[PDB]
């Protein structure tokens, strides 16, 4: 749903970089290979990481809360 | 004379509900089942 | 005494008479007396006999 | 030390299934039986045991394990003490046990 | 706990031997006789004497005792009853037995 | 056999009823009764008897 | 990994490989016995209920509901409701004047534990309230599962 | 007046009396709690029908109908034979009145409780001397007002005469007897609430207004005011029908809603001059009938109501 | 009495037994109960 904290294969912190990927895909202009290896990322467990995740929440935030407060 | 009781909405709401909820199409067997919603692509 | 919460252990006592009792509700009078002839119902140990069967 | 062969690695699409371990794990020593047959319920939700089919009777007859056959067939499934006239065949003696 | 203990000699089942009863024997077995289809009384407490579930053929409850051996559902093997039909009737597994019989036998005679 | 069967005896005239056990009463919340088939077919078979009686 | 067997990586497990929720949903209605009798969504007690269930009935609240994110295990009841009894019927003794109500409670899964997400009241087409329940629980692959 | 035939479980090594007794269903033992002695093993926990025995008492039969294979000629003979039964015959008149009341609360469109509570009422006031010359129709209709009220969506006297052709003098005086008969059925052998009143306008007013299309505020509005309408003296003797009728037109005043007395009328089958007459009436009171906190938010004040 | 929370306008409503089951503001004849206010553990791994 939201990106993953850590890389699966080998533990490296991923969830702080999935701003910096929107932003680089969007005001950048970049590919998403050139913005994964400006991001750090050189392993190909992390480049998957980053490259297939979905995100529902944003999906999920558009219904009305339960509960308000 | 009566109308309300000359025709029984009944009869259509029930016949209709019946073969909807069960799959014996009458009053074939499966034809109707419970959606799938395991999945998407189920 | 080890019970029937920790293996190995035991789950039911049965004494001669062929009354049985269950280890659990009983640890309120102690630990129960084994005589000669009785029976205790104990987990399955290691290189206990059992029949491994697959269908069809 | 490096493996003298050398293995195929790379990233695969893997799918969870619906069947999990924890979900059909169910054992039983004794329970709940029928009111019909008194035998052991049907349902692992429900503490019920496990058939003991026509198959698993032939092989143990095969393997020649009459002893354990009639302990499965009697110790671990309904087992009842009838009455029998020596006249009649028919199990239809009063018995004031007490 | 187990079943109660019996002085009666313990026997293994050696021969069966097959057969039909005859109504002197449904009658001798029989301990009581059904003669209301009902099963309860007019107050739903306790079971109709004489009724399709009279106390007397056996109990399926774990609270009640049966009214013949005395005896908890896990003991009682259970009581037969019997019904006197107003007319004889044939069996239904034995239609074609005795359309054989008949055309064998003479139907004034029985030769 | 003449002993044990005979063809007078294929036909009915005593019936021989059941005990509960064999027809029991299931009960699905113990709040509702619910009889045998046996018991059902009984019935019938009591009210039939009834009726053949009282006409003839 | 002999026989269409595998092998997983315990680590990226731990870090939430294959793992998923699980939510399951429980019914139960307050029907109505003719006019004379009708069940009631109710925290049983010992001395006024008979044949309740051994589990542990801490968790209930006035309404017979368990709250939202209360956490349940095996055995743990989650809709509390009592039916009325009728007099002249004594069960394995223990039946008193005291009892007037019998528990007709529904139970949680023996196997099955987790934490309520969402509790519904209603009423049906008849009328009847009746309440739904929802539980929530994580599974973790093992050394049994299926992929 | 009978055989004992119980059985009661107790310790006999504990002689606790009474015992604490544990029913352990998973492992199908029955077990003392103070010493763990087992007391009674291998409890007990489609092959049978269901039936409910307020309704249909102890009455087993079973029907003849067509099989996978079978000839119409024995199906016809056998039914011909079977509804040629006397003491079957009783119980077929009880059987006929339940249909019949089956069929009007389909046609009503009621709930599966109301029809059950009818049938329930129905066998109840059964084969009794009191309701002996009163018509089938009379009965029906006073045992389903009965089982509306008891399911707490009481209707009104013309809705159930606009499904069962009965007289208001045969329906009031069998709805008197049926009464009579459940109260003293109740003492000798509960059956009446506050909901057995017969005013109880309130639950009216939420089916007026939905007939008329109101929103629920202006249900919920007509509802508080037909609860203080009951403080006037001049008014509280009116039918309840009519104080209702006449809440729910002030509150459509008040609201502004286009629609006329002359529709409210039609539709609730009440006369126009007497919605009038009623509203002039509460018209002096007005200050009394309109919720405090709606004119305190100020969805509307006391101005939008024409006063002649 | 107990808490609960429609199902569509999400208003906060004080419920007793006796007391239908629906919506005073709105109408809505679908609740769901508050959630409990006492902490609930949880384990992080
Ligand atoms: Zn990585
Ligand atoms: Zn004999
Ligand atoms: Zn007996
Ligand atoms: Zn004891
Ligand atoms: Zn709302």
């Amino acid at each position: 749903m939201i990106v993953p904290v850590r890389c699966f294969s080998c533990g490296k912190v991923v969830g702080d970089k999935w701003e910096s990927y929107l932003n680089l895909l969007q005001e950048d202009e970049l590919d998403e290979g050139t913005a994964l290896s400006r991001l750090g990322l050189k392993r190909y467990c992390c480049r998957r990481m980053i490259l297939t995740h979905v995100d529902l929440i944003e999906k999920f935030l558009r219904y009305n809360p339960l509960e308000k407060r | 004379f009566n109308m309300k009781l000359a025709i029984n909405a009944k009869t259509i709401t029930s016949g209709l509900k019946y073969a909807l909820a069960t799959g014996n199409w009458g009053e074939r067997a499966g034809v109707s089942q419970v959606l799938n919603r395991y999945t998407y692509s189920s | 005494r080890n019970g029937p919460n920790e293996h190995p252990g035991a789950k039911y006592v049965i004494r001669d008479s062929g009354d049985r009792i269950d280890l659990r509700y009983s640890k309120r009078a102690g630990d129960i007396q084994l005589q000669y002839g009785w029976k205790v119902e104990r987990h399955i140990m290691d290189n206990d006999p059992v029949l491994f069967n697959r269908q069809p | 030390k490096k493996l003298m062969a050398q293995i195929f690695f790379g990233p695969t699409y893997y799918q969870r299934l619906r069947h999990m371990v924890d979900d059909k794990i169910h054992a039983r020593a004794r329970g709940p039986m029928q009111v019909l047959t008194r035998q052991p319920v049907e349902g692992r939700s429900r503490d019920g045991g496990l058939r003991f089919g026509e198959m698993e009777r032939d092989c143990m007859i095969a393997h020649g394990a009459a002893s354990f056959l009639k302990e499965r067939l009697m110790e671990a499934s309904d087992a009842f003490r009838v009455h029998i006239c020596g006249i009649c065949g028919l199990m239809t003696v009063i018995a004031k046990l007490n | 706990v187990g079943q109660q203990y019996s002085s009666a000699p313990l026997r293994t089942v050696k021969e069966v031997q097959f057969g039909l009863f005859s109504p002197e024997e449904v009658r001798a077995i029989s301990v009581a006789k059904i003669r209301f289809p009902e099963t309860m009384d007019e107050t739903q407490t306790r079971a109709k004497i004489g009724g399709l579930n009279d106390p007397r053929l056996g109990s399926i409850d774990r609270n009640l005792k049966c009214q013949t051996c005395q005896e908890g559902m896990n003991e009682c093997p259970g009581h037969f009853g019997h019904i006197d039909l107003a007319k004889p009737v044939f069996h239904v597994g034995f239609i074609a037995k005795i359309k054989k019989v008949c055309e064998c036998v003479c139907m004034h005679c029985g030769k | 056999n003449e002993v044990f069967s005979r063809p007078e005896w294929m036909i009915l005239t005593c019936l021989p009823v059941p005990p509960p056990p064999v027809r029991p009463s299931i009960s699905f919340n113990e709040s509702q009764r619910g009889e045998d088939d046996l018991t059902f077919k009984l019935a019938d078979i009591l009210k039939a008897n009834i009726s053949l009686e009282t006409l003839e | 990994n002999q026989e269409d067997s595998m092998i997983m990586n315990q680590s990226s497990i731990d870090r939430g490989l294959f793992r998923s929720l699980f939510f399951r949903s429980y019914m139960d209605q307050e029907k109505k016995y003719g006019m004379s009798i009708t069940e009631t969504f109710e925290k049983p007690q010992r001395t006024n209920t008979l044949r309740m269930k051994h589990g542990t009935y801490d968790k209930l609240d006035d309404d017979g509901l368990i709250a939202p994110g209360v956490r349940v295990s095996g055995e743990d009841v989650i809709i509390g409701k009592t039916t009325p009894i009728s007099p002249d019927e004594e069960e394995l003794g223990q039946r008193t004047a005291y009892h007037s109500k019998r528990d007709a409670s529904t139970p949680l899964r023996s196997t099955e534990n987790g934490i309520v997400d969402q509790v519904l009241v209603t009423t049906n087409q008849d009328g009847l309230k009746f309440v739904k329940v929802r539980v929530r629980t994580t599974k973790i692959p093992q050394i049994g599962d299926k992929f | 007046r009978g055989p004992n035939l119980n059985i009661v479980l107790t310790c006999p090594e504990c002689k606790v009396y009474p015992p604490k007794i544990v029913e352990r269903f998973s492992e199908g033992d029955v077990v003392c709690a103070l010493c763990g002695l087992v007391l009674s093993d291998k409890l007990v926990d489609r092959v049978g029908e269901a039936s409910n025995p307020l309704l249909d008492g102890n009455n087993l039969s079973t029907r003849i109908g067509k099989g996978e294979t079978t000839d119409m000629r024995f199906t016809k003979e056998l039914n011909k034979a079977q509804g040629k039964n006397v003491m079957d015959k009783k119980d077929n008149e009880v059987q006929a009145a339940f249909a019949k009341i089956t069929m009007l609360c389909d046609a009503a469109e009621l709930p599966k409780i109301v029809k059950d509570c009818a049938k329930e009422a129905y066998k109840l006031c059964h084969d009794e001397k009191t309701l002996k010359g009163k018509s089938m129709e009379s009965i029906m209709a006073a045992s389903i007002l009965i089982g509306c009220r008891r399911a707490e969506v009481a209707r009104t006297f013309k809705e159930i005469q606009s499904l069962i052709h009965v007289k208001t003098k045969e329906f009031g005086k069998t709805l008197n007897i049926m009464k009579n008969i459940l109260r003293g059925k109740s003492e000798d052998g509960k059956i009446d609430t506050d909901n057995m009143s017969g005013a109880q306008n309130l639950t009216y007013i939420p089916r007026f207004c939905s007939h008329l299309g109101l929103p629920m505020q202006v249900t919920t509005s007509a509802e508080y005011t037909a609860k203080k309408c009951k403080e006037i003296k001049e008014i509280a003797g009116k039918s309840p029908i009519t104080i209702a009728v006449v809440s729910i037109y002030l509150n459509i005043l008040l609201f502004q809603i286009p629609i006329t007395a002359a529709k409210v009328g039609q539709t609730l089958q009440v006369t126009e001059g007497t919605i009038k007459s009623g509203y002039k009436i509460l018209y002096e009171h007005r200050d009394k009938l309109v919720d405090p906190q709606l004119i305190a938010n100020g969805v509307v004040s006391l101005d939008n109501l024409p006063g002649v | 009495t107990l808490k609960y929370i429609c199902a569509e306008c999400s208003s906060k409503l004080s419920l007793s037994r006796t007391d239908a089951v629906r919506c005073k503001d709105c109408g809505h004849r679908i609740l769901l109960k508050a959630r409990t206010k006492r902490l609930v553990q949880f384990e992080a791994r």
